[PDB]
């Protein structure tokens, strides 16, 4: 008994046709999977007088391209091949004249000089909010913005380590959700993703660090460098998380959101009812109506921003579906007249866990089947990587599927597994979430600076 | 294997040829990689070049951007192109121009198809063919505490929650006598409780079981209800202690009890949950540790002790923990007037893998391998 | 600073025709009830089996009779009953008409006794009684209160034991009959006091002080007045107006605010108020200034409704701390009203300040420390009238603070949460703890989580009791 | 007062009398030129029959009719009974000092009026042991439905749980990398001379101590490190300020008590640490001049070692901080782990939750608490900073009325009851 598969590391289409596994060699050899000549992302940039020339000459130096930190683990850490014949995303990053606005140095000064935190966090984000929608309605009409602002101003807004207090990055999110174009909050001197994790004190990969700035800079301009290689080309498979995220203000209530994907790795955003709660205000749930009303509101959404209709629908969950939850999705599936539907049960915190002979951890993509329950482990040992990323074992994923499910837990941890490629953070594919779990985190840190009942946008670019 | 004898010759000779002038084989019906050697300095070049020895079924080397070559031998006497001039020593020189440019962005190092254990840390449950229940007058067990030590031969081995009692052992016996509704004990098969849909019955089997391994372990464990996390206990203060134990077919010992001078005490922990899959009940293993102040009295800041524990967090360090607690585990439930242990555990079978992790090929290239294993501040 | 003190008098009632003295008993033993009427009767209802109808009727004829004490070298704490023929001290007949006795089989018992889940034979046991109870209020038998004798079997089937998870049996039963105007008292069929209120102990004799406190309950649950408070002045009136919070076990465990009015008669007026906010996880609960402004005005329209006089000053009470918004909406209907003087007062059951004298016995109730704008009032303690200390453990004071917006002075406001203590609907011991608005809000809000958010709620007390 | 001294020769010869005769003596109260009591019969036993007396002294003087064989004297309604509450029969015995004689009669009615004057005969009534049988026939029984035990009028002290708090005049303000204190507690444990007495909410660090000096320099920003006003901080009306407040006052009492206590999270008690496994210990403290010992760890032995305990409260009254004692108890199985059922322990703090018990726990734990900010030579300056935070005791709370409590373990039979039988 519980006999166990290794999956093949999930494909990703690119570029006419190509298939490969790495997010960036496959970029390397087809670029992005629907060219257009003459693409160009105009890259709005907001900071001091030096971060911008910092920024500028980042841009200059990554279009040179940029060496390898370590040869050894060339397919871990590549080269970039800069901006020009090589060049991967096969589109122009550029800083147009008069996208550019500046904090003084009185601004800057005047924040960090707060004592009061909340106070401190709700000055900043009210200028730097001010400034964004200030370059959204300008003609230099750009893109996506990159917000670099200075060392000294980020460990004032940002906490380290070794809800009672604001987080800055959360809610300049709220404030510029309704606001069309993405920002990417960036670190001036190494240029990867600021204020999304607590800073170290003690802060002291340049061509990773590009090729993920750029990614991101590429997935929030709205294009797509690859689609998961579907299992059979006509077949539509579309991805539903569902989610939970408590108010910190009123009567401490749980909202329901949700977190839809499709298989090139384009979110829809939706704040569903009230949630119920069987005991002391934990444990979230959703009755049956609300839970046909927010899958009905997912898939009307989604039939808005696509061509076809999902032959199949997967329903993703952190927590058991209980049976009202699981009635009114059946519900709304059978009226939504997709063909397939399979509920999903993904656990983050099981015990179980299978270890191998020697010090490297077992193989990624391992499932074990455990008499309808899938340990799946999504992060490990990866042949490609020629190891083991992480330093501190990995805790696989427990799958326990519903009845209602009609595949099989062998094609859904397939699923799963490939659903942790879709990734906007790095262009590292070995996530140890599915991009709806991971969808569900942000979006609930965020709306929850955003009043109930207020519209919210369904576009997820906005929130990364 | 009939066809695993049938390659290896043909390897061994092939094998024996490249090391004559430096070259290294590695195994991965044989496929194998050869890597170039600086003679004086005496080690790898990193310059690559993957080898089939032989004596649509193509190479998994496909995904591989490596330069394929096959040899072709039999018992008596550059394939690079993927579709649907001989072995002396000379032309070792040559082949060896066919280089992988070592470290090519690409290069796939695949895994190894010959396949690998793996334990789990998993124990199946041996349950008491028969559990008794009860109604009582108290709510819940902390209600009935009070009455239960004012009489003897006192256990705490059993659940109340809404005013029912359930145990593996006959509660008239005890002092669970008082505790109790007396008229309606009955004893009835252990499956009507354990086995169903019902949450509450679902919760109290695994507070049961919690409950009952606690009690079957008190000689070498300490409950603590923060983590609901089982420890070893130690003798003495600041004292170190270690424990005595099967792995394999061997004998070996384990510092339970650790401790470091300049103080604080480690203790070897576990958390101990319960997880039915299909009509049997399994004990998980989750190990972890637990830290003193000296040996009982418990740590004032835990925080500067959590940040030493995920250095401590290797896959062979916590392998070698579950294949402990195991054994502490399934020897607690062994073996005319006086009373036995109510639950026995078995080690499951171990789990097949179609494909291993290189890890001795990955020792070699990867210059992290050292980090894989627990160093022991 | 070094802080001030004053012990107070046991604060004085009115009996009947004038009368004046400290103690309920002795008071209905040398005066009467308040407002007696030539003839009255107390029309009581039984419901349990054969058994316990005939025993609370011979516990009735004892009643009648007399009962002396059982210790009699504390006479003023366990007196003799003095009957209730000339010397009745409620001046009114208790009788039992014929057709007002609803017997339960010796079936249904086991029926009820027989069921393993917990929760189900409670709801079956509630299903059971608040149907008989339907059958005597509908009947010829027009009762004016009714008394639940449940056989010790059945009673120690629904009631915990010691030394939200589950339902309790009284509240259920109070929550599924709050629409029928017949109070319910509830005893156990041995020693006639009160059950199913606090949990038993695991194993089961003051007898004439058990008599005195049932016919008090049924003499209060009849709708009669015993006694009232005696005010400085006589024609400045005050009305004390509690107000707490309730949460629920189901839906988004929302809390529930709630009004606990009471008059100088002892007489309460109970009001559900919209749902309240939380500050912290679900917990802390307060109101927003408009939800309290409408608790408020809908309290005094019940007032007004009721009482047919007009409350001079108002003392609103809570146990949590009165918050910016809702010490706002109070003052907003309370300036619409037009009641001439207000106080608001932060009752803290829960204060570890507490003194101690030089001895076995604690201090003396009525002992009250100024610790500067926060009043530490023992409401439990050693009494003279008693001649000994009413419990066993140390007395926990009361900690009053009052809000700034307040008229009266902290001494004005001590002396009257002393006064709340005397009204009892439990017992005629007069050294009881919490004011009548406070001990009313942990007993009401216990009741009404069963019965669902929206659904208008009877507004008299004497259900809830 | 010249008036009470007389009072109490007047009572005490009345006394004499009453014992002579074979009645008993207590005192009730004090009145303006006399004082009160109560008189019990006995047959050998106190036979539960009381009557009131009035004792009115005067030295000299003659009464006011012609005294050779009458007199009169005039009641004022101010001195007249304070038992007219109570239901008792009550008699005045007037006592010349320089006549040494006195005269009885009886005063059962005393509602206030000018019912003033008495008619006294020298010959008829004299409160003489003779006039015993014409006392004990006017004697209604304690036994009687309606008499008060009127409370004493002599009046008692008490004492208060709250300790003054002495907080230095300047606090250490600044901010910090670190949101939280336990986010920080990591980076402070490496540097060295590390102490615990700081706070650290929503990047703000707070402490008395300059964290310059003391190694928290890493877990603060030494720039705007900065000293400021205690009465910035602690006096004022924000909830963020005093919460860290209190927090912080906690931290000191731990470091300053960390001798003889340990804190624990759960419940936020303090109790006496164990020095031996499984080993009780004693503690010598001053209660007023008098030299005392708690067994503050009791060792059991199927084992339990109970520890004194108290939650330390900080309540603020009137612009000054207070420090609340709330005495418990702690059950350890070894003196270290915590009873892994704390339940059944729980019946046995009820049965030592008395008057006097809690009153000495709460003498006991101030003494602790001021020592430990007392500056002595004799402190553990060695490798330890010294106190900064001081506590003072209050004066005695004096009550006007006191507790019959002489009275009560006589007549009252549950008195025992009142004392606190340990197991």
């Amino acid at each position: 008994t519980f006999k166990a598969h290794v999956f093949d590391e999930p494909m990703l289409e690119f570029g006419d046709g190509g298939q490969h596994c790495d997010p960036r060699q496959g970029l390397r050899e087809h670029g992005p999977l629907q060219p257009r000549s003459g693409d160009v992302i105009r890259v709005g940039v907001i900071g001091t007088d030096d971060t911008v020339a910092g920024f500028t000459e980042f841009l200059a130096e990554t279009g040179r391209g940029i060496e390898s930190g370590n040869k050894q683990l060339i397919n871990l850490n590549p080269d970039f091949p800069g901006l020009g014949n090589q060049n991967p995303f096969r589109c122009k990053f550029e800083v147009p004249d008069g996208a550019t606005v500046t904090i003084s140095r009185r601004q800057v000064n005047d924040i960090t000089g707060i004592g009061r935190h909340d106070e401190a966090v709700r000055h900043a984000v009210e200028l730097i909010s001010s400034q964004l929608s200030a370059l959204v309605e300008g003609s230099a009409k750009p893109d996506v913005i990159v917000l670099a602002l200075p060392i000294p101003l980020i460990e004032k807004l940002v906490n380290a380590k070794s809800g009672d207090m604001l987080n800055f990055r959360d809610l300049l999110k709220a404030k510029t959700l309704h606001l069309p174009v993405p920002t990417q909050i960036v670190w001036p001197d190494t240029w990867d993703d600021a204020a999304k994790i607590p800073r170290k004190i003690k802060r002291d990969v340049k061509a990773t660090r590009a090729w993920n700035l750029l990614n991101a800079l590429f997935y929030k301009a709205g294009k797509v460098p690859w689609r998961l290689l579907p299992d059979q080309a006509e077949y539509r498979t579309s991805f539903l998380g569902i989610g939970f995220y408590r108010d910190l203000d009123g009567q401490q209530l749980w909202t329901s959101t949700a977190q839809m994907f499709d298989e090139r790795g384009r979110g829809l955003i939706l704040r569903g009812a009230r949630a119920q709660t069987e005991t002391r205000g934990r444990h979230p749930y959703l009755t049956a109506k609300d839970a046909e009303d927010l899958v009905v509101q997912s898939i009307a959404a989604y039939k808005a921003h696509h061509r076809h209709v999902p032959a199949r629908l997967v329903v993703l969950k952190t927590s058991r579906f209980r049976s009202e939850e699981a009635e009114g999705i059946d519900a709304a599936l059978g009226k939504s007249g997709i063909e397939m539907s399979d509920l999903v049960w993904v656990q983050e915190s099981s015990p179980i866990a299978i270890f191998r002979d020697g010090n490297y951890p077992v193989l990624r993509g391992t499932f074990v089947d455990l008499d309808g329950k899938g340990l799946l482990y999504t992060r490990g040992s990866v042949p490609f990587y020629g190891t083991f990323p992480g330093l501190r074992v990995p805790r696989p994923l427990l799958l326990v599927p519903h009845e209602n499910s009609d595949s099989t837990i062998l094609t859904l941890a397939k699923d799963v597994l490939a659903l942790t490629k879709v990734n906007w953070n790095t262009t590292q594919f070995d996530q140890k979430l599915p991009a709806p779990i991971k969808a569900a985190r942000e979006v609930g840190r965020i709306l929850k600076h955003v009043e109930f009942g207020t519209a919210v946008s369904s576009d997820f670019r906005r929130y990364t | 294997t009939d066809s695993q004898v049938l390659g290896e010759l043909g390897e061994t000779a092939i094998k024996k040829i490249v090391l004559e002038t430096g070259f290294l084989y590695e195994q991965r019906g044989t496929d194998g990689i050869i890597e170039l050697r600086d003679p004086k300095s005496g080690a790898p070049l990193g310059k690559l070049l993957g080898v089939q020895v032989k004596s649509d079924d193509l190479k998994y080397w496909r995904t591989s951007n490596i330069p394929v070559i096959i040899v072709l031998w039999r018992k008596s006497d550059d394939v690079s192109d993927c579709v649907r001039d001989v072995f002396d020593p000379r032309s070792a020189d040559r082949i060896g121009a066919l280089t992988i440019d070592r470290r090519t962005p690409g290069v796939f190092l695949p895994p190894l198809n010959k396949g690998e254990d793996a334990i789990i840390n998993l124990l199946r449950i041996r349950l008491p063919d028969e559990i008794f229940i009860s109604t009582s007058p108290f709510g819940s067990g902390r209600d009935a505490v009070p009455e239960l030590v004012k009489h003897g031969n006192v256990r705490f081995d059993w659940v109340i929650r809404k005013r029912r009692f359930v145990s593996f052992f006959d509660p008239r016996e005890y002092g669970t006598r008082a505790i109790v509704d007396l008229d309606q004990v009955e004893a009835v098969d252990t499956k009507l409780i354990a086995f169903n849909d019902e949450q509450d019955d679902l919760n109290d089997t695994m507070d049961l079981l919690r409950r009952t391994v606690e009690r079957q372990t008190a000689t070498q464990l300490s409950f603590l209800r923060k983590d609901r996390l089982f420890h070893f206990k130690a003798v003495g203060v600041g004292k170190s202690r270690s424990y005595r134990y099967m792995s394999n077919v061997n004998e070996t010992s384990a510092k339970v009890v650790s401790a470091y001078s300049s103080g604080y005490v480690r203790h070897h922990a576990a958390r101990l949950r319960f997880e039915r899959l299909a009509d049997e009940w399994f004990l998980v293993i989750d190990p972890d540790f637990h830290f003193t102040t000296d040996g009982f009295q418990p740590h004032r800041y835990p925080e500067a002790l959590l940040a030493g524990k995920k250095r401590l967090e290797r896959n062979a360090a916590v392998r070698g923990q579950v294949t402990m607690w195991q054994h502490l585990l399934v020897e607690s439930g062994k073996h005319a007037d006086k009373p036995a242990p109510l639950l026995q555990f078995e080690r499951l079978p171990v789990i097949q893998l179609s494909q291993a992790v290189p890890e001795s090929s990955w020792n070699r290239t990867d210059p992290r391998a050292k980090e894989m294993e627990a160093q022991d501040l």
